[PDB]
């Protein structure tokens, strides 16, 4: 059914493949091109995992687990049963991420409105293509990606990470965490300014945009404003993610050994090198 | 156990959590409807929210959400199939008729104000003060459309005064009317104005606002409305 | 096209003191300079800011906690310039060994200093907690940063205070240091026999959901700042076609509703729920649970 204000915006156009074909909804959705690529990747993708569950002997949700080839394997195709239907889920999910964010695009046209949420949501698909295409090829086999499963894909977190000792030594690991924290710092501090604001003392008015430029000034000396804050938001998460697969696609592959020792080029800097006590030396 | 019964306790919280937070966004546009403007006999799991009653500052009034729903203009659309899921074709000018994405909504016809009840958003001759103080000051520069013609050239910038942001172009075209270009559908060059949404043969074409120094809700939507039609609309005159 | 993540242009206007409501306009510096490069993102002006009682307390014991740990750095460089920068990341802090319990008998340079800066640094951030509320009261305006701001202060009470309490030694707590209390981290993870069982650091996980929510909320409003979405106070008052087209590309995306106001509840309960359920997987590490592989193959 329609939201109250919503039938005059369902006009036809705004399709970028098939013309007027699957230029229609299903209840709240919009379809397009993209939203039936989308339901073929995804039911093919769904199909091939509950057969994994069927050659693996288990039907439940905490143990099916889909892993890549073996590393002996290289970067050929393995047997279904033994990692050639990752391989070719990979390529469903895949399908499916693209689709999603192409069904965007077009919902996007319709509406008339700028494209940045596609363009953020490439940024996640960045991310997995790392993990699971762009890292692997590098290294030279498909098992150095993780396997599909929920506890199983969380083992392999701990199992890479360990293979370099504390992670939390990786560079880039550490600006990417930066990011995600600060993000929800500014996440908070924007949903709180908002609803504070609209939802003031009782009894009193609404306050305005000068009332929540007012409290940053007051509070730390500087306020970003309204628009700033979305750009900052905006920002933050994209370099979140970015940093992430940055830290990924350097482990491994440029840097192998243990990330705490990448740190000894600034203690091993030649005109304090030698100085005796503090901690090193 | 104590961490049992933590983590039960807290799917038990995060599930009136869930029904609160959904309730809470159905405050606008309910209830739903079929196509032809009557109630759906479908209106999902959650019910309405007990409605809240904002104060508006500045003695406008009240607004209380959920409430009536009114589109409060005409809509010039026509089916296309005989049953629901299909776009609605317009029966006129979309542009002129303000749906598609050259919509507006009806908002109130005021502008809005700052905190102290002033006019937010006032052209820069009359903001006291205020100037460019960084970037291309695009004043005197002319305006081209998406066809690569010269509609008018920018006679002022309009400012938010509390923000302390450009919002509009005031461009004056070749009858020596002005119309409002939004900021954010602009491209300031070195030697010209470039907006790639409308042909020059739509700035006319742009609704003109009341007063001279400001500009209400209304006429921001019917101006912001249209410029983004062209996006769709003008299609037909964009070089590459 | 245009893409609304930088200003074309910049215009200025005589500084602004804000707005005064009840606040106490003493208290209130000087407006600070125009930043232009702040002014390609977002706002130029610096200040005022606003400084009572409660900010300088804050401040002032808060730069007490920095100084007493950059103190102790350079004692631990012997005092050389070359050997702290050297070792700037390595020094640290730690808190007492776990003989001394909970007492604060402990010597300074075996954990007593670490208890005095703790102390500083306990004040400055609930002298700020208390900032946050009472500059909200001024301006008439809604507690929720100071209530958010709380589920930070949870966390960190629980890492540093609570937790170290119930388990009856300050050794428990966190040092001082940058690569110091990445070690204490990893090591936490270790010994409660992986944090990836503790079902609370999994929620955790899942809020920081984060990146997610505030990636869609801030490409949507430069997508609909065409249409001055950006202002979002307004739009609740009298909703606009910003807000009809941003709650129509969620409902055609994926089915489900946001309002404007709406929106801004969900982006401050994901952001809250980090540090809420973090901070009780902490909480419940070592005082009621050993082991999370042990206790998750109990399911409980
Ligand atoms: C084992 C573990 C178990 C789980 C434990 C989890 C504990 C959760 C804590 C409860 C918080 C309650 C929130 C509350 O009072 O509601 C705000 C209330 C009003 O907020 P508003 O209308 O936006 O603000 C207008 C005020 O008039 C504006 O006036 P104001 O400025 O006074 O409003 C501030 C208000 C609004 O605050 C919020 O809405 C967000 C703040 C999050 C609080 C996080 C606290 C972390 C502390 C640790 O905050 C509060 O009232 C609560 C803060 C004090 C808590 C101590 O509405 C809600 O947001 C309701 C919460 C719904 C939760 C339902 C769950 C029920 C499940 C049972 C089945
Ligand atoms: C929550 C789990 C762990 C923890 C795990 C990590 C990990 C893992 C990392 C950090 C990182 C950082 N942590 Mg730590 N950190 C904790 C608690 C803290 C506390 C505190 C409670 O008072 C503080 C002040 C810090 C401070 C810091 C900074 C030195 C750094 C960047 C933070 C940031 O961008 O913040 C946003 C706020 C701003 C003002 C900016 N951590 C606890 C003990 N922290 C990262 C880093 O770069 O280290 C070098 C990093 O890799
Ligand atoms: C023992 C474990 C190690 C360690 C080892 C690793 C390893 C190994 C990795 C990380 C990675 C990350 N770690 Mg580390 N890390 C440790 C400690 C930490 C600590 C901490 C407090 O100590 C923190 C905060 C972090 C933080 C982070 C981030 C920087 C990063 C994860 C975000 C990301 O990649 O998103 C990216 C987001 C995605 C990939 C999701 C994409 C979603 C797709 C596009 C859409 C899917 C839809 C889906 C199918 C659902 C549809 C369902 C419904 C039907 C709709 N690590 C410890 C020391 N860390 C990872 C990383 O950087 O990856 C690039 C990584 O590989
Ligand atoms: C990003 C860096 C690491 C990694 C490290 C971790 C760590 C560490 C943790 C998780 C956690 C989770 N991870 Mg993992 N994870 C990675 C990549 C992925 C990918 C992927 C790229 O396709 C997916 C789908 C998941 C999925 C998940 C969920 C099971 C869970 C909550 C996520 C969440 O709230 O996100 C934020 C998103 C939202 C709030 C939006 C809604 C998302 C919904 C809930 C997704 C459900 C997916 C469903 C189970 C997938 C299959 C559906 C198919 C159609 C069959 N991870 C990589 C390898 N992940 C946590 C957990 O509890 O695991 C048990 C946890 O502690
Ligand atoms: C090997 C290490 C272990 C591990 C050990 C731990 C431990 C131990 C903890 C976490 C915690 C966290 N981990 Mg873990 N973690 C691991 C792997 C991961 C991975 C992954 C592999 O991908 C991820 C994504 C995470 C993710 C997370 C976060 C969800 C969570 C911290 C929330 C937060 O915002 O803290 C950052 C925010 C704060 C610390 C609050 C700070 C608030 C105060 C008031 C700020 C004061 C600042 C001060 C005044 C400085 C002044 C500033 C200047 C004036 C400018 N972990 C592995 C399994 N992780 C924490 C948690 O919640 O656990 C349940 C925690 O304690
Ligand atoms: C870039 C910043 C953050 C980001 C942003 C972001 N995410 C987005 C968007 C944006 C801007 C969207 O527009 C889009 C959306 O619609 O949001 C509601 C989306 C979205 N982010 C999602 C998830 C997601 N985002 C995450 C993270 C991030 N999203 C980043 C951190 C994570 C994490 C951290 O793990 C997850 C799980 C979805 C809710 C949605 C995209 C939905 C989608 O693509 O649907 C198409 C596909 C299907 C319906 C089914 C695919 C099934 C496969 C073929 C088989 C399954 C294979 C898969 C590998 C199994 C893995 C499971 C195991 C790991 C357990
Ligand atoms: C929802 C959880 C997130 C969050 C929320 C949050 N933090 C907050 C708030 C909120 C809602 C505030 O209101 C408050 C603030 O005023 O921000 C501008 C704050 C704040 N979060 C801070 C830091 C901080 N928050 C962090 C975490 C997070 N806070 C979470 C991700 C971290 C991390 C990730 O480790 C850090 C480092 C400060 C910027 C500020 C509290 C300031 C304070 O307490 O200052 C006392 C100290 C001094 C006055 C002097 C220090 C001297 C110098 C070292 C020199
Ligand atoms: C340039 O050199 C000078 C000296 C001039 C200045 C330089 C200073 C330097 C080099 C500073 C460096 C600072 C660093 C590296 C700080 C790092 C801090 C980190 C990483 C902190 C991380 C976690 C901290 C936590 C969790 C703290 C928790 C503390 C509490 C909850 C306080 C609890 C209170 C206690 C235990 C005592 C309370 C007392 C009473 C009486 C109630
Ligand atoms: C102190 C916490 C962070 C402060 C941020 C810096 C901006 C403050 C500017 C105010 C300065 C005004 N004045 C008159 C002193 O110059
Ligand atoms: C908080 C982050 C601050 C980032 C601001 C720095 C941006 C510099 C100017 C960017 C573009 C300016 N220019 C010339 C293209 O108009
Ligand atoms: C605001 C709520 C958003 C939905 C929450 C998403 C929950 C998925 C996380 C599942 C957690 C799994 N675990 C480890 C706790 O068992
Ligand atoms: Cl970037
Ligand atoms: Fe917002």
């Amino acid at each position: 059914a329609l939201l109250s204000f919503e039938r005059k915006y369902r006009v036809p156009g705004g399709t970028l493949v098939g013309g007027n074909l699957f230029d229609f909804w299903v209840g709240p959705f919009y379809v397009g091109f993209f939203g039936v690529a989308t339901f073929f990747f995804a039911a093919l993708g769904i199909i091939l995992i509950a057969w994994s569950a069927v050659l693996q002997g288990t039907w439940n949700p905490q143990l099916i687990s889909v892993y890549p080839p073996a590393l002996e394997y290289g970067l050929g195709g393995a047997p279904l049963a033994k990692g050639g239907l990752w391989q070719i889920i990979t390529i469903c999910a895949t399908g499916a991420f693209v689709s999603w964010a192409l069904r965007e695009v077009e919902i996007c046209r319709k509406l008339g409105i700028g494209y940045h949420i596609p363009f953020a949501f490439a940024f996640a698909i960045l991310a997995y293509l790392t993990l699971v295409l762009f890292r692997p090829v590098m290294m030279g086999a498909w098992g150095y990606a993780f396997p599909y499963g929920i506890w199983t894909h969380l083992d392999w977190v701990s199992n890479t990470g360990y293979t370099y000792g504390n992670f939390h030594y990786n560079p880039a690991h550490m600006i990417a965490i930066s990011f995600f924290f600060t993000n929800a710092l500014a996440l908070a501090l924007h949903g709180a300014l908002v609803l504070s604001a609209a939802n003031p003392e009782k009894g009193k008015e609404m306050r305005t945009p000068d009332h929540e430029d007012t409290f940053f000034r007051d509070l730390v000396g500087y306020s970003i404003g309204t628009l700033g804050i979305h750009r900052l938001g905006l920002l933050l998460s994209l370099s979140a993610v970015f940093f992430s697969a940055l830290c990924m696609i350097i482990t491994g592959t440029i840097w192998f050994d243990q990330w705490v020792d990448w740190w000894q080029w600034w203690v091993k800097l030649p005109w304090w090198a030698n100085i005796p006590g503090g901690i090193n030396g | 156990d104590l961490a049992s019964l933590a983590i039960y306790s807290f799917w038990i919280f995060l599930a009136g959590l869930i029904y609160y937070l959904q309730t809470e966004n159905m405050r606008e546009g309910y209830p739903l409807e079929n196509e032809d403007g009557t109630p759906a006999a479908n209106q999902g799991p959650f019910p309405l929210p007990k409605p809240k009653t904002f104060i508006l500052p500045h003695g406008r009034g009240t607004l209380t959400v959920p409430g009536p729903e009114s589109e409060d203009r005409p809509i010039a659309l026509a089916r296309t199939a005989v049953s629901e899921g299909f776009p609605h074709a317009p029966t006129g000018d979309p542009m002129k008729d303000g749906v598609g994405p050259a919509s507006w909504v009806a908002r109130r016809d005021l502008p809005e104000l700052d905190g102290h009840g002033h006019n937010k958003i006032k052209p820069m001759k009359a903001a006291a003060g205020f100037h460019v103080s960084a970037g291309k000051n695009p004043i005197g520069l002319p305006v081209r459309g998406c066809d690569l013609e010269i509609a008018g050239k920018v006679v002022d910038i309009w400012v938010d005064i509390p923000e302390q942001m450009a919002r509009f172009l005031e461009v004056e075209l070749k009858d020596g009317s002005t119309r409002l270009l939004p900021m954010q559908m602009v491209k300031v060059q070195s030697n010209r104005v470039h907006v790639n949404a409308l042909s020059s043969d739509l700035f006319a074409g742009i609704p003109t606002i009341k007063s001279p120094t400001e500009v209400t809700l209304l006429e921001e939507d019917k101006i912001c409305g249209y410029v983004a039609g062209g996006l769709m609309y003008a299609a037909p005159k964009r070089k590459s | 096209e245009y893409q609304n993540i930088f200003s074309q242009v910049q215009v200025r206007g005589p500084a602004d003191l804000g707005m005064t409501e009840d606040v106490n306009l003493a208290n209130r510096s000087g407006v600070g300079p125009f930043s232009t490069l702040l002014g390609w993102f977002g706002n130029a002006q610096l200040g005022p800011i606003y400084l009572g009682s409660l900010g300088v307390l804050s401040l002032f014991s808060g730069l007490m906690w920095f100084f007493t740990i950059g103190i102790w750095f350079w004692y631990q460089a012997g005092w050389n310039p070359a050997v702290f920068l050297r070792d700037l990341f390595f020094f640290s802090l730690e808190p007492p060994a776990p003989e001394y319990g909970l007492s604060f008998a402990a010597p300074l340079k075996e954990g007593g200093l670490w208890l005095i800066a703790s102390f500083f640094m306990f004040v400055a951030v609930w002298s700020w907690w208390g900032r946050t509320y009472l500059r909200a009261q001024a301006l008439g305006m809604g507690k929720h940063t100071a209530w958010a701001f709380l589920s930070a202060i949870w966390l960190w009470m629980v890492l540093g205070f609570i937790r170290p309490i119930l388990m009856g030694s300050w050794s428990e707590a966190v040092p001082y240091g940058i690569f110091s209390h990445l070690d204490w981290t990893n090591n936490f993870s270790l010994v409660h026999g992986n944090l990836f069982y503790n079902p609370f650091h999994g929620l955790s996980i899942a809020f920081l959901g984060s990146a997610l929510l505030f990636a869609m909320h801030g490409a949507t409003i430069l997508a609909v700042s065409r249409f001055g979405g950006e202002r979002e106070l307004e739009q609740i008052a009298d909703r606009g076609t910003a807000a009809e087209r941003a709650a129509l590309f969620v409902r055609w995306t994926m089915g489900f509703n946001a309002t404007m106001e709406g929106i801004h509840r969900w982006a401050i309960w994901m952001a809250v729920l980090v540090t809420l359920t973090g901070g009780i997987g902490i909480l419940l590490s070592g005082t009621v649970v050993d082991n999370w592989y042990v206790w998750g193959q109990n399911h409980g």
